């Protein structure tokens, strides 16, 4: 269960966009926690491209070149419901669809955020 | 009118005439559109046969 | 030689008097009473103020216009900021209470209109997004009355409750709302509607903050109409009094 | 049985049963004899099939999923919830709180997939279905150590036999299951609205005990939910619009009913 | 279900007398209809309701 | 310990049932449980209303 | 706690309901009953349909204008083309029946008017010629209501009934019409008038075609009046139900 | 049992039992002893097998249809009516009105069709038969959502097991089923003559739950109708000519009986 | 609640039957129900006709 | 059930032939209504050729060229039992066999009309 999974965020250029993907786990959920942030470009090029991954209690920040050292998890707990990321340098390219996936067996939850930069 | 609260209301007025019809509908609670969605009609759709009297209250 | 359409209810230090009422609907035939020692769960002694908590609390009035779609209230939430009742729950973990809903509205013989007063327990309301859930602010309006929308609420990415009056936000026929305890006010016969509701929940007692047991909805099936030179402004006052309230789980105030 | 009609004669009097007030919220309950002359009739009709036990006690398919004897997907996991199927769900949503015993029946069928494999010899396929309680460990892989089922109830079924059936007692921390929850799980009201710790039963895991054949085989498992010893409280209006999401009562605004050419019209 | 053999009947309403109102009073009113069953109403043959439809699982 | 009960028959015979499990939730449905109490839904009013007498 | 001015009459499959009535006038104190074996004459067994023949038959409405002189009806003739009753007499030589006349008329408090409802047996009516007799068409109007004339009917060579309202066509004072069973409708007190008439004739049974036993006359002594912006059109509906009807002399239909 | 012959002696008297009148419509009921000398005989023969329950209570095939596991035709639908088969139908038409309980048994057999498909592996085929009441929704396609059977009785059968059997109670709005209806459904008499709302039971839908094999398979389902607790009213003459249409008693004129060379001839 | 009845035997023994369903329409056929009343079909006349006496 | 399914209609040239295909539905019938008018030519050329089709509450009038804008459903309800068509301009070619099919699952009803033009 992710709060407000479908939503749209609007921010000006260079304003630092914070994407909220706070979740809540059911009793049945007892599997390993796996977070996957995949971005779909507005360019209409190949979609479902991953940017940042959190698995095995470890973080990977190199899955998409354009965002190099710009995506960091806002919270350091991460196991806690709050699993959010913030882009420091908002750019014209940033415009696109961002999908947040929280996978704890059994049950997978997904959140989609439309990002527009003025 | 079915998309508004006007479907339930029934109009009447002062007319220079007599013997006119306020409304008309058949006795089909299960099938007729008028009763197909009432508490009676909703329950009558899970059964094949129905036998008994019906009470109509006009306010 | 009493009159059938004449009544008076006295709770605490407040008295209401109606000289044109239809009757009193006592829920599903159950009268508000305290928790028995067989169905209880919390081992700690319950606290019952009784006089302070149980008394009539008058909410803000609303205007009945010719295009008014309808209004709704959350009974536990509505009285959360009024009197000791509001304070009591702020300091208590559990709470179990019953209510008496006296909707008041009056008009002249010449004025013609019709309203529906109904108490709907566990009224889970839908959202226009069809993927999100309604926000707390949109669903709950303390010290106010949330209104219904005639035209359907626009669908987009947000948290707005579908206020559609015909589905009533529960995706059910508005005409089938009479199954729950209800009463009708017609400005040709009634001047008020009084309903007594017993506490109804799956659990013996529940949190009064995040959880709302019942919901009061006033909807006009036939609109308010009148000829010129008549009174244009017609208000509606809702008075709600808790009955047999009792709380458990004393703690620091907050939510 | 039902009430017997009572014979009546023409009556002229001050008594006025038909005249009444609907504002009181009281049903008029006027028999046919009050407004017209009737003949005594001995009705023998009985309201037997309209009881809640008769209405809700039928097997209804709630969810079907498939798994393979090879490839990536080797096991199937489903959490117990009756909102998956609109039919059984709509019948259950008729009331607010329902308390009942549950009976589970599973139908399993295996279909051979197209392949270039030759000399395929198939051995009687055996399927294992394991029920996991809330908070219990969930198997990561098909050949995981969890499938030991030491304290988890599980059933082993061999093809060509009658479908496996087990009876579950009412499980709910609360006194009764809640169909509709108005509120938030969080005391701060910052979570998915309508989420409840109530109505949580468990998760079902289905896999092939043995590969059986060199060639690929895919099997679909259908779960049937039959309520027993059911109880109902607070009746509510039936669903008018089509279900969109199982989690929330979210709906699309729908016309109160179908239209007709005009009033006074006897046909649709 | 609709069936010609077991035809029910026709329910109509007419004006016995004209509606009469005084001055400064609306001549246009509305009526409400409430339909319930009697104490001799029964049903049989449990069948599924057509109204609810589903193409995929939720 | 066999329970003999009457079968559902038309108007105008018996069956024997035994329980082989001590679970009790493992028993068959109570199909023959016909009880009617609509008074609460139809008339939940405080004062009883006689049909002969006028409502108001 | 019944109301004196509240009533309901149930005959056959028809029910009338009045919420503003004065009382019920039962003829000369005699209630419609069947023929006894001592006062009978026709030796053949009488046929009594009872449910089909005895039931409320609503005639066409009339408009009460400010200059309306009055209307009249022939009770046996009026129902001659309606239902089984009309068919029954068409096939029977003799016929003996009683009637219940419920005249209905309603108006707002602001409207003021007055009407007289009276049943006159054997109402032989005069003719303007003073040498001829009124024609069947002029005297009898089946499926219609014959009206009275304010100004006197012109005298000439023809068959026209003197419709003079003051003599009422019987050459008697209109004010002396209260001797027969009657009731008054005033739009300030009454909304209807109900009269029960027993069968009255010299012979035990008589032909229902050429002979008319009773006649219903509605005359307004004080005219209908109201201020502008009020309802101009005011109708009057007459509902007549036969009581204890029985026929003798089965034959081929006709007259 | 039957009546015992009574011994008689030569009798000369005015009594004339043989002489009678057939115009009265009364059967003469003359025993052998009235017209000839007989010996007392203790008959032990019993009229047990000639009873209506014994005559009509036998399983008779009424309709068989087929379906496939692939291709256009994937499911088979048949409306319940016993006029499909001439045998059971003729026995039932002996009376005017018959009231009885019904028992249904289904025999299902699958035959592999010719194909160029290779490496065919077959999995135990499971067949689902669903009964739909009048006015109930009918499945548009094989993979339709209707097959959930929430409130519709359905039976799942796996090959290699005894045939599925269910018992149906007498269903008729009327007091008894009517074999022959004289009239029109329409009050205006402008419709198919003999059509009745009576004798309407339901529709049977049969399909394969799983494909089972890559190669094509065709299965034929046979429906058997066994009447139980039968009752008969108004006996009528047996059918003389062959049945043409199930809907109407339409027939072709047929010779009263077979001919012989001449009268006085002892052979056919 | 077992019903013991006589089996069909020749002239010149017992069987026990129990009902496991409350449906009653789920019972076996009533094979042993032999009753004869042809009087209505053979002689539905108003006046009884004695064989010894001549018809007319 | 279609009233008088087998019948023969005789009309003179240019007299407008009305073909009656009035049906009645059984309770079991609960499927979508599909009407199909197929004509078999007296020419002895390919038979079972459709002329006018009514499905999905929509009408198609172009399945046979000879009858261009000449076949119209007589009734506008169509759901009602009356499902009849009328040819406005009777011609010598018109002579042939016309089949009317009313398909409402379960159960299919067919009516065959022989048309002769003098």
């Amino acid at each position: 269960s992710i709060t407000t999974p479908e939503e749209m965020i609007e921010k000006a250029k260079g304003e630092t966009a914070y994407l909220p993907c706070k979740f809540t786990l059911s009793p049945e959920d007892q599997g390993p926690l796996d977070i996957e942030w995949l971005i779909s470009p507005a360019d209409n090029q190949k979609v479902d491209q991953v940017i940042i991954l959190y698995s095995g209690d470890k973080i990977y920040d190199d899955y998409y070149p354009d965002l190099k050292g710009r995506v960091h998890f806002t919270s350091n707990d991460l196991k806690s419901g709050d699993a959010s990321i913030n882009v420091t340098n908002l750019q014209l390219s940033d415009i696109g669809t961002y999908q947040c996936k929280v996978k704890k067996a059994p049950g997978v939850a997904n959140k989609k955020i439309h990002l527009v930069v003025l | 009118k079915v998309n508004s609260m006007e479907a339930y209301q029934i109009p009447v007025r002062s007319n220079e005439g007599s013997g006119t019809q306020v409304f008309g509908f058949p006795l089909q609670p299960g099938y007729s559109s008028v009763f197909s969605r009432t508490l009676l009609g909703e329950i009558l759709n899970y059964y094949t046969h129905w036998s008994g009297s019906i009470k109509l209250t006009f306010m | 030689g009493y009159s059938d359409r004449a009544r008076s209810i006295t709770l605490g230090n407040s008295t209401i008097t109606t000289q044109e009422c239809a009757n009193v609907v006592v829920g599903y035939g159950v009268w508000p009473d305290y928790l028995k020692d067989s169905e209880a769960t919390a081992e700690d002694q319950p606290t019952q103020p009784d006089v302070a908590t149980c008394r009539f609390y008058t909410l803000d009035s609303v205007q009945w216009q010719k295009t008014s779609p309808g209004w709704w209230w959350k009974l536990p939430d509505a009285l959360s900021n009024l009197g000791l009742f509001g304070q009591n729950m702020q300091y208590h973990y559990l709470g179990r209470t019953g209510y008496t809903v006296h909707v008041q509205c009056n008009a002249s013989k010449f004025h013609q209109g019709c309203l529906l007063v109904v108490c709907v327990p566990e009224a889970e309301m839908g959202c226009a997004t069809l993927d999100n859930t309604p926000s707390s602010a949109e669903l709950l309006g303390g010290d106010s009355a949330k209104e219904f929308a005639d035209k359907p609420v626009a669908s987009g990415s947000n948290k707005l409750v579908q206020r559609v009056v015909y589905n009533a936000g529960m995706g059910v026929g508005v005409g089938n709302l009479t199954i729950f305890p209800h009463q009708w006010i017609n400005l040709r016969t009634n001047n008020s509607a009084t309903i007594v509701m017993p506490y109804t929940n799956s659990v013996p007692m529940d949190n009064m903050f995040r959880h709302n047991n019942v919901t009061l909805m006033v909807i006009p099936f036939v609109p308010l109409d009148y000829c010129p030179g008549s009174t244009t402004y017609v208000p509606i006052t809702v008075t709600i009094a808790p009955m047999c309230a009792e709380y458990n789980g004393l703690r620091l105030a907050g939510h | 049985r039902v009430a017997d009609t009572v014979g009546t004669g023409p009556t002229n009097s001050e008594a006025i049963p038909a005249l009444t007030a609907a504002e009181t919220g009281h049903t008029s309950q006027v028999v046919p004899g009050d407004t017209m002359q009737t003949r005594h009739v001995k009705n023998y009709h009985s309201r037997s099939e309209s009881t809640i036990e008769n209405f809700l006690c039928r097997s209804a398919c709630v969810y079907f999923t498939e798994y393979e004897n090879s490839g990536a997907k080797r096991y199937a996991e489903w959490v117990l919830t009756p909102r998956q199927a609109a039919q059984l769900r709509r019948k259950l949503e008729f009331f607010t709180y329902v308390r009942f015993d549950l009976e589970l029946t599973f139908v399993i069928t295996s279909t051979q997939q197209p392949s270039t494999t030759q000399n395929q010899d198939a051995q009687i396929l055996t399927h294992q279905i394991m029920y996991v309680p809330p908070g219990g460990p969930v198997p990561d892989k098909v050949d995981s150590y969890v499938w030991q089922t030491s304290t988890n109830p599980s059933v082993f079924w061999t093809e060509g036999n009658a479908p496996p059936r087990m009876s579950i007692p009412f499980l709910s921390i609360g006194n009764a299951y809640s169909n509709f929850y108005d509120g938030w799980s969080e005391f701060s009201r910052n979570g998915v609205y309508g989420i409840n710790t109530l109505n949580n039963m468990g998760t079902l895991y289905a896999r092939h005990v043995n590969a059986g054949s060199t060639g690929p085989i895919k099997s679909t498992i259908r779960i049937y939910f039959k309520p027993k010893h059911v109880k109902a409280w607070i009746p509510r209006p039936p669903r008018l619009c089509q279900y969109e999401k199982a989690k929330n009562v979210n709906f699309q605004p729908s016309g109160v009913t179908t239209t007709r050419q005009s009033i006074t019209t006897m046909t649709n | 279900t609709s069936d010609e053999y077991t035809a029910g009947g026709f329910i109509t309403c007419w004006y016995q007398t004209n509606i009469v109102v005084p001055a400064d009073a609306q001549s246009s009113c509305y009526i409400m209809c409430f339909v319930s069953a009697c104490n001799d109403f029964s049903v049989r043959l449990l069948k599924d309701t057509p109204f609810i439809s589903q193409q995929n699982f939720f | 310990g066999a329970q003999v009960s009457t079968q559902k028959t038309g108007a105008h015979i018996h069956y024997t049932n035994i329980n082989y499990y001590k679970d009790a939730a493992s028993n068959s449905a109570n199909r023959q449980d016909f009880t009617q109490d609509p008074g609460k839904f139809t008339e939940p009013v405080k004062d009883i209303m006689i049909k002969s007498l006028p409502a108001l």
